[PDB]
RNA sequence: UGUCCUACGCCGGCAGGCGCGGGUAACCCGUUGAACCCCAUUCGUGAUGGGGAUCGGGGAUUGCAAUUAUUCCCC
């Protein structure tokens, strides 16, 4: 039905997201948004800040679509 | 063996001279600067507060890209398509005001000058600026 | 070596079924940089065997009104698509392109006929241009009716139908549409 | 030494000037490697990836680009560029190297070197 | 009562010209362009019903075709009747009436005001 | 042209119904008055019902 | 980043419900007498970050934009970008928001049906 | 080619050409 | 350009055209007023409860249109897809799931009236092999004719792609000992065009 | 296509206003700097930043005259 996606950051969900995550082998906002239920800005954000620390790596950017995957 | 402007990414060159505008401050910022819209086709202010010095540094590349311009040929330059309702489209142009405006403020950077046949062009010394500031984007760019 | 988008290539490309080795074209002369050409493959006839296959996805995702012409934008999303489908499964792209196209073409089809009120079904075969015709439609179709109104873009949701064809798992929607059709051509035989 | 040819699409034209130099592409006095649309780019880059960079290692063209649209200002360009070094490796270089390069062209594509004769037709009351 | 913060005494002591900023932009328009003979007619003839009135009931009502009057605050309390191309209505020029058209007030149109079968064999 | 066109589908569906009857009866035991001379559609009447046709089955 | 203690899942401001879950500059929009523009007009002025979300803004920045909602002219708003510019009985420059748009619409048509011209008696023969 | 797009042809070749061999008052007096 | 050729209704009638089916406002109009004409176009007498089949009932709206007039009914269809939403809509009547055309299961002298909508036209064509469109129609005429009291009557809603189908169906009823007609509503309009077969036994 | 098409300068946020030039025309608008398209930002499945109808206030313009909203602009 109607869906619920977070606004902002809870802390479960900050902790699972920061260890889960980087083991998918294909990073995208829509599936980071679709499996923890989060609107799909604030996911792009984490994704951002995921690639600002260092740990995840970007593959492609474009405006319509942004893809990134493990570092190993 | 300088590298023009017509020589780089236009995008990039566009940002670079838009902060070199900003950090240059001396441009005549207008009062009006936070609550306007471009031009009649938009429906929201520009997203990015400081539109002033990005719209300015696309005139300045423009006027270089081809002299002669004047407010008119700016507003249509910068015209877009306006959405009538529920009736069919059209081309609008800009606003004559802003780019009045960033054509005198322009002026009084003394980087463009009127020509006697007709509207504003490049100032040999903005002209000079606008090289430096392309060899500046093509060493952050090209040599990285 | 000719490569699509500038990092795959074709010559690792094998293609599985016989039916369709002359109507699958993507081999050392059909390799290309681009799935765009401004190609004139339909002023004759059987013109389109000679097209390259992601050609002719690239011709057959500017659907339904809107994107009518914007081929800039689907050969983006195939682009887009190729990069996350090899993400997602790790081997050449291409590969699983022609392996669903392989499985999801009808091999057995029904025509309805009618004299007058009587209306009825008879299981005819098919040819292997129209099977890859078929195949490409139903693809696109899936990766279309797959999203059109949830957070996934196309190029993702083209990469999953695409993954899930290649391996004929039923959920994806090719799979189910061909099974239906073969179902109900071995009940009109 | 010098040449200018002509290429042609539905309404866009390019004409190219192929002089001796030394590898810079000029195409309305703007490098090839920045025109607008990044989606087409290889099919900007097509001759060059084909005949390989030391063929155009001993020569500049430049070219003029004017009506069409996008894409077909980047056909005409391709067949400008195309014709153009033909024409160059015809007259100021021997025959062979021409006809081979000719051949590789027309083997890749017919339209770098065979304009397309479509346009858009006529309404007629 | 007031208009825009201005009371009727001083509106009727306020001038033609400055009067036009107080009002809308289709009346400055009109104020811009001038009134014709027929304007100044019905004001020297309601002026006239006006004048020869008993002190303690309304005057004598005044009647036009004329519909594109914009009602001043000099015709405040006339009694005035307009054709809307068949009859004429009569009406009280109110304070509140003190921007509009006098054609806004006689209406020339008339409200719009607008069993299966079953088998039985 | 599309006049025609719909004008005998709708006279061969009455020709296909007077040639079932006959058959019928022996292996066994429409808007005209509502048609609009000005225009195509439907148009109401105060002595009759809503627009509608009664073709009886034998 | 993380939510805040104080995060505002419901603001009650000008007698109306707000989403806190939203950007300001549309949980701005929520209420009436408020678009896009003069939310856009009013956050610039107020020199909030639109970046921001809603529910996280203290009681001094919602104050703040509150008051410069009620006075924008005193805020350099201009006139020109107002709801009401000219009202008919007392000529002034505001911005009803959120009852005084209810109260101004229906007293004008309480005015136009009490001076009976075409408009009003129109639209309450409407209904 | 027909006669309009080969005379914009023509017209921009001629245009390059001039533009190639490109890279004060008026005489107001009459002696020096 | 039409549902009948889409194929069997067990097919083109999946969980997704359901779901297309129950959002759709259209569908919700024009079916509901069709629901309304449906009941009023047999003369059962007012004020008097009577029991009604509504067969081809996929979502139930012309189930909930009688049970709004404050008649009970029985509903039956071939869908699974279109039972489940039924349900999920939360009828207030009995549902049954079955093929028309094989036979309906109740004893006769049962119903007092009997309304289906869109469903007769799927049995003028065969999409098996086994199937026989004649056989099938007259197989459930006589159905009908068993199972309803005698002298209830019958409205049977229909949009004919053309006269062959309504020259079997009226042949197959008339087969079946069926007396009545056809009444066609609006019948030169395009979209108010709508055929409704009205029987009654004797 | 153009003696109403318009370059340019100044003012106003916009419609618009003022002045001064070209064009009876492959000569000036006009190298007709069109839109889709392309590249980055915000948006995240929400009758929602989709969709704009219908209204409230004000300004401007063409007309002898805009009321029953001529047309345009802003909220
Ligand atoms: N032979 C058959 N037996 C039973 N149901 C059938 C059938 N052929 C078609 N149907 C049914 O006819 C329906 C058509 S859709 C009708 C929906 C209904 N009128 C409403 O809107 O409430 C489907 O539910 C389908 O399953």
């Amino acid at each position: 039905d109607k869906l619920n996606n977070l606004v902002l950051f809870d802390k479960a969900t900050y902790d699972k997201l920061c260890k889960e995550v980087p083991n998918y082998k294909l990073i995208t906002p829509a599936v980071v948004s679709e499996r923890l239920k989060i609107r799909g800005s604030l996911a792009r954000a984490a994704l951002q800040e995921l690639l600002s620390k260092g740990l995840i790596k970007l593959v492609s950017k474009h405006r319509a679509q942004v893809i990134y995957t493990r570092n190993t | 063996p300088g590298v023009t402007v017509k020589d780089v990414n236009q995008q990039e060159f566009v940002r670079a001279l838009a902060a070199f505008l900003k950090k240059s401050g001396k441009l005549k910022v207008p009062e009006w600067v936070d609550t306007v819209k471009l031009a009649k086709h938009k429906e929201l202010a520009p997203y990015d507060e400081n539109w002033f010095y990005t719209r300015a540094a696309s005139t300045a590349r423009h006027l270089y890209l081809r002299g002669g311009a004047g407010v008119g040929s700016m507003t249509k330059i910068y015209g877009g398509r306006q959405r009538n309702g529920v009736m069919p489209s059209h081309f609008s142009r800009g606003s004559k005001s802003v780019a009045r405006r960033v054509l005198q403020a322009l002026e009084g950077l003394k980087m463009v000058e009127k020509d006697q046949d007709g509207g504003r062009k490049l100032t040999p010394q903005g002209q000079r600026d606008l090289d430096r500031i392309a060899g500046q984007v093509a060493a952050a760019n090209k040599k990285h | 070596d000719i490569k699509l988008f500038g990092k795959w290539s074709t010559d690792d490309v094998q293609i599985n079924d016989i039916s369709l080795q002359d109507y699958i074209a993507v081999k050392e002369k059909y390799a290309k940089y681009l799935p765009h050409s401004a190609g004139r493959y339909a002023a004759k006839r059987f013109r389109k065997a000679q097209c390259p296959i992601v050609e002719r996805l690239t011709n057959s995702m500017m659907m339904h009104g809107r994107n009518n012409g914007k081929k800039l934008m689907t050969v983006r999303i195939v682009k887009h698509a190729f990069e996350i489908i090899h993400l997602l499964t790790g081997e050449n792209p291409l590969q699983v392109l022609v392996n669903a196209i392989i499985n999801s073409g009808p091999r057995e089809d029904s025509t309805r006929i009618g004299r007058a009120g009587t209306v009825r079904r008879q299981a005819v075969d098919v040819s292997p241009l129209r099977r890859v015709n078929q195949a490409i439609w139903l693809l696109c179709t899936g990766a279309r009716e797959a999203a059109f109104r949830n957070i996934k873009t196309i190029a993702e949701c083209l990469a999953d139908e695409l993954i899930n064809a290649a391996k004929g798992s039923s959920n994806s929607y090719a799979i189910k549409k061909k099974d239906e059709l073969e179902r109900v051509a071995k009940s009109n035989r | 030494q010098s040449v200018q040819v002509f290429g042609r699409k539905k309404t866009a034209t390019a004409v190219a000037h192929c002089k001796r130099g030394n590898g810079l592409i000029k195409v309305n006095g703007r490098p090839l490697e920045m025109i607008e649309p990044r989606t087409l780019q290889y099919k900007l880059l097509e001759p060059v990836l084909l005949l390989g960079k030391e063929r155009f290692a001993g020569v500049d063209i430049r070219v003029r680009v004017k009506g069409g649209g996008h894409v077909a200002q980047i056909y005409a360009i391709r067949q400008s560029i195309s014709k153009a070094l033909v024409a160059y490796y015809q007259k100021y270089v021997d025959e062979a190297s021409k006809k081979e390069i000719k051949d590789i062209l027309i083997q890749y594509d017919r339209t770098l070197l065979v304009a397309d004769p479509r346009r858009c037709e006529s309404k007629k009351f | 009562f007031t208009y825009r913060g201005v009371d009727l005494d001083q509106l009727l002591d306020m001038s033609y010209e400055q009067l036009m900023q107080l009002y809308s932009a289709r009346q400055r328009r009109r104020l811009n362009r001038g009134l014709r003979r027929k304007q100044h007619s019905l004001l020297k003839r309601l002026r006239k019903a006006k004048k020869e009135a008993p002190p303690m009931e309304k005057p004598e009502v005044v009647k036009t075709h004329l519909r594109d009057m914009i009602i001043l605050p000099e015709m405040v309390g006339s009694m005035v009747g307009v054709y809307n191309g068949k009859t004429f209505n009569q009406v009280e020029i109110k304070p509140e009436m003190i921007g509009h058209y006098l054609g806004e007030f006689s209406i020339t149109y008339k409200p719009v005001k607008h069993s299966r079968f079953i088998p039985l064999k | 042209r599309n006049k025609k066109h719909q004008k005998l589908k709708h006279q061969k569906e009455a020709e296909e119904e007077e040639l079932e009857i006959p058959p019928q009866y022996q292996a066994g035991g429409p808007g005209a008055e509502y048609k609009a001379k000005k225009a195509k559609g439907d148009v109401k009447k105060k002595g009759r019902p809503d627009p509608y046709a009664y073709i009886p089955l034998n | 980043l993380v939510i805040p203690e104080k995060f505002q899942h419901i603001l009650r401001v000008l007698n109306t419900n707000i989403d806190g879950r939203r950007k300001i500059a549309f949980a701005i929009t929520a209420i009436k007498g408020v678009g896009r523009r003069y939310a856009h007009v009013v956050l610039r002025k107020a020199d909030i970050d639109l970046t921001k979300r809603a529910g996280e803004l203290t009681e001094d920045e919602v104050e703040r934009v509150i008051t410069i909602m009620q006075n924008p002219r005193q805020y350099k708003i201009p006139d020109w970008f107002l709801n009401r510019q000219k009202d008919v009985k007392d000529g002034k420059y505001s911005q009803v928001l959120a009852n005084g748009l209810d109260n101004k619409l229906r007293e004008d048509l309480e005015r136009l049906k009490k001076i009976r011209a075409h408009r009003g008696l129109r639209h309450f023969w409407g209904l | 080619v027909g006669p309009r797009l080969s005379r914009r042809i023509l017209q921009q070749a001629r245009q390059q050409q001039e533009e190639l061999e490109a890279e004060r008052e008026r005489t107001t007096r009459l002696g020096p | 350009r039409r549902p009948e050729h889409g194929g069997p209704p067990e097919l083109f009638y999946d969980e997704t055209e359901a779901r297309k089916y129950v959002r759709n406002s259209r569908m919700i109009d024009i079916q509901t007023r069709m629901a309304g004409r449906a009941l009023e176009l047999l003369y059962l007498p007012e004020n008097k409860p009577c029991y009604l089949l509504d067969i081809g009932c996929g979502t139930g709206l012309s189930g909930s249109y009688l049970s709004d007039e404050g008649h009970y009914w029985v509903g039956l269809d071939i869908s699974p897809a279109m039972l489940d939403e039924a349900v999920d809509r939360e009828i207030e009547g009995d549902l049954l799931l079955g093929d028309m055309g094989q036979g309906i299961p109740f004893k006769p002298g049962t119903f007092d009236g009997c309304i289906s909508i869109s469903a007769v036209q799927w049995l003028c064509n065969a999409n098996k092999k086994s199937e026989n469109p004649a056989k099938r129609l007259y197989c459930f005429f006589a159905s009908l004719f068993s199972v309803l009291v005698r002298g209830s009557r019958a409205v049977l809603q229909l949009y004919p792609e053309n006269s062959e189908q309504l020259e079997l169906i009226t042949t197959q009823a008339t087969k079946a000992g069926f007396s009545g007609g056809m009444v066609v509503d609006y019948p030169n309009s395009a979209k108010a065009k709508k055929f409704y077969l009205c029987l009654f036994s004797g």
